């Protein structure tokens, strides 16, 4: 209906910190996302997820295929966290 | 990295891997292998080789002479397509078709296709299409229909120009000890708005469940944000101007009746300008809409 | 029914296998004759396959034939073999000795 | 090349390369040999050679005397094309029409056609004739009519002068040993109007296409801006006011009632002159249409 | 030098403007198009399509005429160009 | 309708950039554009881009042979960048 | 209709250029014209262009063969140069 | 004064004639008619309809040109009106 172009973006994951790690965080300082590794990456529409999908490398380049639409009841699920 | 740019360099790097085409492919090889059996009477095998997504020059410049080229009409598809009949393969078929064995070497030399070769490329044609309709049918439904044959390239031209990156995929088929070869040519225009569909073949359920896709997609990406510009006005200036400018100057401006509202530049809507609750407000007269 | 020589002119061209076909059906005389008109090598392709022919099929032989109807579907042949030798030699008999001795030497020289 | 000009030096250098004019000679020799085969109960082959663009005198100089020149009308295109018939191609057609087996000698010594001969040439000229319609129907549509013949080449003046630009287009025909020549001879100024489709052939499906092409064009084209220029009045001066010209000096003028308004030059509307706004305006009367 | 007399065809544009084909072809009877020339700006004058002056139409005994407010310059050549 | 002449321009390709590398200029100073080789080049008429052709060249000359016309979509696709 | 006489002449070509080379103009100065050589020279009447024919001589005098009568659309793009 | 950059118009006459709306009419498709100028008399050279220049033909790489011998005189300038 419209032509307007949008800032898809991916997420690899989220994570709840305070500050201390924050202040300490340096060059090698490790961290941790809450989403462990397999899950689905989290397809956002200018900052809105709408999507989950698998990542991939092709022509050594990233790219994700959707592999489902997300539902309101996995979106707040999400959200209470 | 450094060299000067020459006219006829079609250095065109489009890289893609339709594997939906690819299955296409197997399908009506399957079909026209089952339809040269119930003609020749005899059991072909026809192997698919690689996709060759090559410019229409470079294509049709490996291309036998004479040989026969059938255009076709991929409907509802703007545009046509061409099947590539070799004068080996069309040899091969009047010899099994007409008492020979086939056992008799093949003698290709070189000469335009008769009335009755023509009878047997037109059968065999008709196979090859009713094949290649079935194979797409369970990805898209296509109508196909012959147009006429010619035995020169330049008889055809199926591309505007011959810089213009065409889709051809080989076959070729075997019967005892006679080799044939027959191809598939398609320009990337047939395809480029089928182009999504054509890369990944991953859906097999999927008739209301691509419009349930569908509808789940819009209802999600109805919560995304936007960032709406109104250009006020528009003041062309020099760069003079704008180094001297200093504030406090005043730019003469025609009036704007209109205020166009877009985002990233794309025009949104046509609207006037006002002011509601202390702030800048815009009352639309006319979304962009072509 | 037509000449040997428009015969050849017509069959050059086709399928080797086609030609085999064709001069199958024909009188023998005129398939001997059409053969005396084609090069060595096609014409011992043709007598090969006339050897080792296996069969056309019925559809592919109507086909053929209904081909063959089209393209000699023009009204007649029936190229009047009318005058010749034997008309030549009896109207030499009529000239003058010297007239007919001339025409005699320009036909020995040709 | 500092030389001095002189007349009757016809360098007219007009290089393009006819390809839809070359795929119609290649048809139209297909459908002529298979005319001729039809005909003579003989299979020829015809060889189309490179076209001659080249002036009409230029032309004709090289036309063997006699020979045959027919007038065809190329409908609907204003003016008429011709046929040249050879006088080898003649006789071998007529020889081998009447009993001749052909193996004899050529024996062209120079004379003109019998009417048993222009019959002969009638028949293999309408064959041509339908054939060439028949090549040409693909790209477009046109009627052809028979119109004379004649023998020499002041018979036929095809141009308007001999200096002319005219394209020919030569055919060798073989049948067995013997070998003739016949040629087609339309001028330049016919395929003028058609040029465009005659350089490039790169289009083949265009029915409906071509509508839809030409209604994007112009409404692509409908977003252009121009260059209006009023030209208010005219004064006519002698460069000895001009140079002692000096400001504040007033220049008598008729009265400008009406004001064209031109592009480049190019008048486009005439109109009144007003203000309205605090600028000038102009209210237009009529544009500039023939 | 002898160049003296040379006849020359001196003409004045009203003015110009920046308008498309839609609208080009949309002009009907009666109807007005504005210039960019303010009213009371003195008009242009040309010479086979160059800058020769500039003029004002002044009343001069029942005949309108062109009063030559100045004459061109390098500079100005430049600028409007 | 009308008969008017146009001024129809070809361009190579787009570039944006700020006057930095402007400044920095020279003779030898290597520029890349939008547009990557093999892409048509743009028709435009008056500067009003209308279409996309390829670049050949006959009897020495530059020339277009216009492959298509372009799409409201793909236009603003190109303004919008 | 009526029988008055009319000053016919013709034209080889034309020539835009300013007083520069005018004023270098010599014995010998080359000068070089709009038309090409080959193209027909123009029949005006009064000064009126109205054909375009080819040069001949005959009897040793200048003559034209008129080849064909121009159109106003080839006549407005002659003077639009 | 030194107002010199004007552009002019130069145009060459192959010759003239005088002659009536009769042998106009009469006039057809491909008829010559030979001028009143003997062949190899020296061009008139024209600016803006004023004759300054007398020159023969010439081609310069296939351009039209003339070779001027006489431009200034006004000492037959009676006799050619």
């Amino acid at each position: 209906i419209m032509d307007i172009p949008v800032k898809l973006t991916v997420e690899l994951g989220r994570t709840r910190m305070t500050i201390k790690e924050l202040l300490r965080l340096t060059q090698g300082s490790v961290v941790a996302l809450d989403g462990l590794a397999g899950e689905p990456l989290d397809i956002l529409i200018n900052g809105y997820l709408i999507a989950q999908g698998e990542v991939v490398v092709v022509a050594d380049k990233y790219g994700v295929r959707i592999t489902d639409i997300i539902t309101p009841s996995e979106r707040m699920r999400r959200l209470s966290r | 990295d450094i060299r000067p740019y020459d006219p006829n360099t079609q250095r065109r790097v489009v890289r893609e891997r339709l594997q939906a085409l690819e299955i296409i492919n197997e399908r009506f090889a399957r079909q026209f292998r089952m339809g040269l059996f119930n003609l020749l009477r005899r059991s072909p095998d026809i192997t698919v080789g690689a996709i060759r997504i090559q410019p229409y020059h470079e294509f049709a410049r490996n291309l036998p002479v004479p040989t026969n080229l059938n255009l076709i009409h991929l409907k509802p598809l703007r545009g046509t397509g061409l099947v590539v009949f070799s004068p080996s393969l069309v040899f091969i078929a009047v010899d099994n078709l007409f008492g020979g064995d086939g056992r008799f070497p093949t003698k290709v030399e070189g000469r335009e296709f008769t009335h009755t070769e023509q009878r047997v490329i037109n059968r065999m044609l008709k196979l090859a299409l009713e094949g290649y309709s079935d194979a797409w049918k369970a990805i898209n439904p296509l109508e196909v229909e012959y147009v006429r044959s010619e035995m020169q390239v330049k008889f055809t031209n199926i591309t505007t120009s011959p810089n213009d990156i065409v889709v051809n995929t080989p076959f070729h088929v075997e019967i005892g000890n006679l080799t044939g070869e027959f191809n598939i040519c398609l320009p990337f225009s047939m395809i480029e708005p089928l182009r999504e569909l054509l890369v990944n073949p991953p859906l097999e359920n999927s008739r209301h469940e691509d419009q349930n896709w569908r509808d789940n997609l819009v209802r999600q990406v109805q919560h995304s944000e936007l960032e709406l510009v109104a250009n006020f006005a528009d003041i062309p200036l020099r760069l003079s101007q704008i180094l001297k400018l200093k504030p406090g100057d005043v730019l003469p401006i025609e009036k704007p009746d209109r205020i166009i509202a877009h985002v990233d530049g794309v025009p949104v809507l046509t609207s006037q300008y006002g002011t509601v609750n202390g702030q800048y407000a815009l009352r639309v007269e006319h979304l962009i809409n072509p | 029914f037509m000449e040997p020589q428009s015969a050849a002119d017509l069959i050059r061209d086709e399928h080797p296998q086609i030609i085999a076909t064709i001069l199958v059906h024909l009188k023998r005389s005129q398939a001997a004759d059409i053969l005396a008109l084609f090069d060595e090598r096609l014409r011992h392709d043709v007598m090969l396959r006339i050897a080792t022919f296996g069969g056309v099929q019925p559809a592919a032989l109507a086909e053929l034939t209904e081909v063959l109807n089209g393209l000699l579907d023009g009204q007649n042949l029936k190229r009047s073999k009318m005058g010749g030798v034997r008309t030549a030699a009896e109207i030499i008999n009529l000239m003058k000795t010297q007239q007919e001795e001339a025409v005699i030497t320009a036909v020995r020289e040709f």
